[PDB]
């Protein structure tokens, strides 16, 4: 009895009010009503992360497969831990919202072709070698091409990124994007024949991480551009391109924290990895959600203030009905009041609505009292 | 001058030696490895003695011996003293050849003479005896030989005459003697000698030497069949050729010419012959001279050990007794625990056409080969590749599907062979690293080694980073790399950009198709091996869209191979899995570079496994040829065991039985527990050969 039928229509109104800021914004109304666009976004992840309960979970687990070695486990090892694929779900969300801009340059290299010596040197690759020959215009094309790139990447639109990274010409790069997209090999594996129908995939990614983090660290090669080769290893994209963090610090250092057990998970079962394959070190840092929201949390302009913002936030960690219990506590102080923003109440009955639909594990007190107090303070 | 004669000959068991010379008298000689003891001469003759010969030794000590005199004398040793026991002189010219018939036709000879005539005479002190006579030839009969045998209707013997023609007769019942059955009109002047196969192939062989300095052997299928002609070689001989005698086994043909030396030859599956081993007064002349006979007269007859008997000065009998030249060439071979834990991988079943042994199972790998040699010489990298070519993988742990079961093996395979393309290429990539002032070429070269982690590392060692990232994506077959490649060179083109030439051929790795490519890599034929070449092709090319076989194959159709090459060679066959058997033929009669042994052990390991079509014509053709090698070198325990893989059951019998009987007193308990009882060889065979030998050292000792 899925109780999100109301629910679904808030979300629904919350993204509505926020298409009547790009007619006749311009006042505080464009401002207020970024709150709402919040909301909705809010309304998503909650929407999706409670559907996470029992669901065939049994003829799932995968058996016939393992010993396999088809180093290509992310299909059970993203199934088996729960955790992990929760992180995930988060992920997509976030992806989901990130900005997308669009401007206007093909035919990759071109004033530094026809007027340097870079003819012998030719390639990109083989420039880094030579420190400065890089040209004035190029390096700028250049230039708002990763940022294209790192933005329509964070965004999770690597399909029509590659499409683009095509049309300027700038092949070689695009290669390298195909390690990150695909990063294990799927072949002749039973589970999977229904899917690929063909061998596409590319082996030792745990190997080629090491190498794309090498890329990322020479510094030598654009902000943006070092930016985007982090990502598809680590979280440390240069500072210098950290300006930006909508929430996006939230998605990549996270980012980090799982593709890390992903390595140090095919690692343990000795299963897709040699030991003569890791070129590069890489640490396998514990970097536990509950503490991964709070390093982010000195990175949050008092974005981890906002009503919504810290809903988010426990409805990542599921200690959402602690919060629900602290938050009555004040409703009967009456003792400034953040329940006194018209925007936190209406989300004081999703835990209306909610806990009893999902677990019951929410008294008939805590529940009741705020059920009668919104319908008392209404305007 | 010095000790000149004219013939000799060995028996059953060459222990004893016999030679006739112009000095109208015979020598009977005890031998006794390279020393020669004499017994007794004979002084019976009143003419130049011709030729002489020995009987089967189950009649007793008997020889027979012709001269210019036209009387054919047989003489035998009674408890060591010699003695003229009969005569037998109807031709009114001189006698020239005589040979006993197989032991199956009783105490039977042989006797032609220049009186155009040839006869048959019985000797049986109590049995009856009825002599034959027949006008064979014109001008005379120089020589004539008995058939192998086969109801004393299949009795037939060939003939040779100074008319220039090579009959053949055949005893008829009706006829109550010897009508002529075939005419070979091949030469063109005296025919002196001609000698029959005893070789038990379906063909028969026959050899007529010449005048005219050729030598005919003439070839039959079938039992009425066309008697096929064949020169031995297009052009003739230097000078006069006289004798012309078979090997008991191998079908080896020795030769006799007027140029004092002798000529061996064997023949091939084209049927045209190839060489094998090279080794070397008063009223008597007008004799000599009706004889058309020159001062230049070497002889060459084998023996029952089939080895070769030649005239020379080298000895006290001007008779070396030489052993054969043994091309073949393995030391593990010799050992007789080889022979013994090889035997156990089989399962011996007799045929349904006679008791006679032959292989049923077997479970014969390269790999088995591999223990007794070197891990160096020439030898294992021949044979350990075709270990991890045509040796049947084996997966450990069964899997779910028969294709899972089917790709690992496929892999598991692809892995040893390329981790062995390393093995070889090592010291030819490893020394071209050296000369090289390019970090960059000094990749490509570490890619050559299938070695990508320290190819990589290199990469970002070279100060330039994006290419480090892209070797990565190299083991791995991805479609879409394979696209993007062609992509980035077709968009070189149009740049007119300048790419350092080694970093657009590492590029060109991962078109999955580097040797004929837009920018192709055809260029590297000059400094790097033809093996090194493929070994791309199987690292880097399509693993997963072709198959294992068809890849290396389509690698060839890119490049000739070095014509001459052992290792280069054994590939093609991998190659053209439907054709293997074709082309196996194609590759022999282009090239001596596949040992004997190996020809043997490489079709037959395959047609024990199921992994190519064989045709049993052809795996008994080398498998006779293995069969003698080893008995040449003395070797006849292994010699009888490789002789089990014919397919010919009539063939076997004969190799078998012969291979038995001279030789069972080495066939015995003193070596590795009755070797030849382990191999299923008839009861009545052992005995009848055990007491054969023993009749023999009796009437001896």
């Amino acid at each position: 009895i899925d109780p999100f039928n109301i629910i679904r229509e808030f979300r629904s109104a919350a993204g509505q009010l926020a298409l009547d800021l790009a007619n006749s914004g311009d006042e505080s109304n464009v401002i207020s009503s970024k709150d709402w666009e919040l909301e909705a976004r809010f309304w998503h992840l909650v929407e999706l992360l409670l559907v996470f309960r029992n669901a065939d979970l049994d003829l799932d687990e995968m058996e016939l497969h393992p010993y396999n070695s088809r180093g290509l486990f992310e299909k059970k090892l993203m199934q088996d831990n729960k955790q992990l694929y929760q992180i995930w779900i988060v992920m997509v969300w976030l992806k989901e919202n990130t900005y997308v801009m669009e401007r206007p340059p093909t035919s990759k290299w071109l004033n530094s072709i026809t007027s340097g010596g870079l003819k012998s040197c030719d390639l990109d690759f083989p420039l880094r070698e030579n420190t400065n020959v890089l040209d004035v215009k190029d390096k700028e094309e250049d230039h708002i091409f990763f940022k294209y790139i790192y933005e329509l990447i964070l965004a999770g639109a690597i399909d029509e990124a590659l499409e683009e990274a095509k049309l300027s010409d700038n092949i070689s790069i695009c290669m390298i994007l195909c390690g990150i997209q695909e990063y294990l090999n799927p072949v002749i594996d039973t589970q999977i024949a229904n899917e690929f129908n063909t061998q596409q995939g590319i082996k030792k990614h745990s190997l080629w991480r090491r190498t794309v983090y090498s890329l990322s660290q020479q510094a030598g090669l654009d902000p943006y551009e070092r930016a985007i080769y982090s990502y598809l290893s680590g979280a440390i994209p240069n500072q210098e391109v950290l300006q930006y963090s909508d929430w996006e610090s939230d998605l990549h250092i996270h980012l980090n924290q799982i593709l890390q057990t992903e390595i140090e998970n095919y690692l343990l079962e000795n299963n897709q990895v040699g030991t003569d394959e890791l070129i590069l070190p890489l640490p396998s840092h514990a970097l536990t959600v509950q503490e991964v929201l709070n390093r982010v949390a000195s990175r949050h302009p008092s974005e981890s203030e906002h009503p919504i913002r810290v809903l988010m936030a426990s409805v990542i960690l599921d200690s959402l009905p602690s919060v629900i219990h602290s938050s009555v506590e004040m409703l009967l102080d009456v003792v400034d009041k953040p329940y006194l923003l018209r925007i936190v109440t209406h989300l004081a009955i999703c835990l209306d609505i909610i806990n009893p639909g999902s677990v019951e594990e929410v008294d008939k007190s805590k529940l009741i009292t705020t059920y009668i107090s919104l319908l008392k303070l209404q305007g | 001058h010095n000790e000149l004669i004219h013939d000799a000959v060995l028996d059953y068991y060459g222990k004893r030696l016999a030679t006739c010379s112009s000095d109208k008298t015979i020598k009977i000689f005890e031998v006794e490895g390279e020393t020669h003891k004499l017994i007794d001469t004979l002084t019976g003759h009143e003419g130049p003695v011709w030729r002489v010969d020995w009987a089967h030794p189950k009649f007793g000590t008997i020889l027979a011996s012709c001269s210019y005199d036209g009387k054919v004398l047989i003489w035998k040793e009674e408890n060591g003293r010699w003695s003229q026991i009969a005569v037998h002189a109807v031709h009114s010219a001189s006698v020239n050849s005589v040979q006993w018939a197989p032991h199956e036709y009783g105490p039977l000879l042989l006797v032609a003479s220049s009186d155009g005539k040839v006869s048959v005479v019985e000797f049986k002190e109590n049995g009856t005896t009825s002599p034959i006579i027949i006008d064979a030839h014109a001008i005379g009969v120089n020589s004539a030989s008995w058939a192998p045998a086969t109801t004393k209707e299949s009795r037939k013997f060939v003939t040779g005459g100074a008319d220039n023609l090579v009959k053949i007769w055949k005893y008829n019942s009706d006829a109550q003697t010897y009508v002529l059955e075939s005419t070979l009109e091949g030469h063109s002047d005296w025919v002196r000698d001609v000698a029959w196969s005893p070789t038990v192939l379906l063909r028969s062989y026959l050899a007529s030497v010449s005048q005219d300095r050729t030598c005919i052997i003439w070839t039959q299928d079938n039992e009425q069949g066309p008697w096929k002609k064949t020169l031995l070689k297009e052009e003739k001989f230097p000078d006069v050729l006289w004798r012309a005698s078979w090997s008991l086994s191998g079908n080896v043909l020795a030769l006799s010419g007027g140029d004092n030396k002798v000529t061996l030859w064997k023949e091939n599956l084209e049927g045209k012959w190839e060489p094998a081993g090279e080794v070397h007064i008063d009223n008597a002349k007008l004799i000599m001279k009706e004889r058309r006979f020159t001062a230049s007269y070497t002889f060459a007859k084998f023996s029952t050990g089939s080895m070769l008997l030649t005239k020379d000065i080298v000895g006290k009998s001007g008779v070396s007794i030489k052993r054969l030249p043994t091309e073949l060439q393995r030391k593990f071979l010799f050992d007789d625990v080889y022979l013994d834990k090889e035997i156990e991988k089989v399962t011996i079943e007799a045929r349904k056409s006679n008791p006679y042994p032959q292989i049923s199972e077997s479970s014969l790998l390269f790999k088995d080969a591999l223990d007794y040699m070197e891990k160096t010489s020439s030898d294992y990298n021949l044979w350990k590749l075709s270990s991890i070519l045509f040796d049947p993988v084996s997966y450990p742990y069964k899997t779910d599907n028969d294709q899972v079961k089917m790709a690992l093996l496929k892999k598991e395979r692809h892995c040893r062979l390329t981790s062995w393309i390393v093995s070889q290429i090592g010291p030819e990539i490893e020394e071209k690293i050296r000369n090289s002032s390019n970090e960059i070429e000094q990749i490509f070269l570490y890619l050559l080694l299938n070695d990508v982690v320290r190819a990589s590392k290199l990469a970002i060692e070279s100060k330039n980073g994006h290419l480090s990232v892209l070797i990565s994506y190299l083991g791995s077959n991805d479609p879409r790399i394979r696209d993007l490649a062609e992509l980035q060179l077709q968009k070189w083109s149009t740049g007119g950009c300048s790419i350092d030439k080694n970093i657009s051929k590492i590029y060109k790795l991962l078109s999955g198709s580097p040797f004929e490519g837009l920018f192709s890599l055809k260029e590297l034929e000059s400094e790097f091996s033809w093996l090194c070449l493929l070994n791309l092709t199987l690292c880097y090319g399509q693993i997963d869209e072709y198959s294992l076989e068809s890849l290396v194959q389509s690698h060839l159709d890119k490049f000739s191979l070095p014509y001459d090459d052992p290792i280069g060679v054994i590939f093609q066959l991998y190659a053209a899995n439907e054709n293997t058997e074709k082309l196996y033929k194609e590759v022999r009669q282009r090239t001596n570079a596949l040992d004997v042994q190996f020809c043997w052990y490489l079709i037959q390991t395959l047609r024990f496994n199921g992994t190519r079509v064989f045709s049993k014509e052809t795996s008994d053709e080398a498998t006779f040829a293995f069969a003698a090698q080893l008995e040449f070198a003395q070797l006849h325990g292994h010699s009888l065991f490789v002789s089990c893989f014919l397919n010919d059951d009539k063939a076997a019998e004969d190799t078998i039985k012969r291979l038995v009987m001279r030789e069972i007193t080495l066939l015995r308990a003193s070596t590795n527990d009755h070797i030849l009882n382990r191999l299923k060889i008839p009861s009545q065979l052992i005995f009848n050969a055990q007491a054969l030998k023993d009749r023999y050292e009796g009437n001896y000792l």
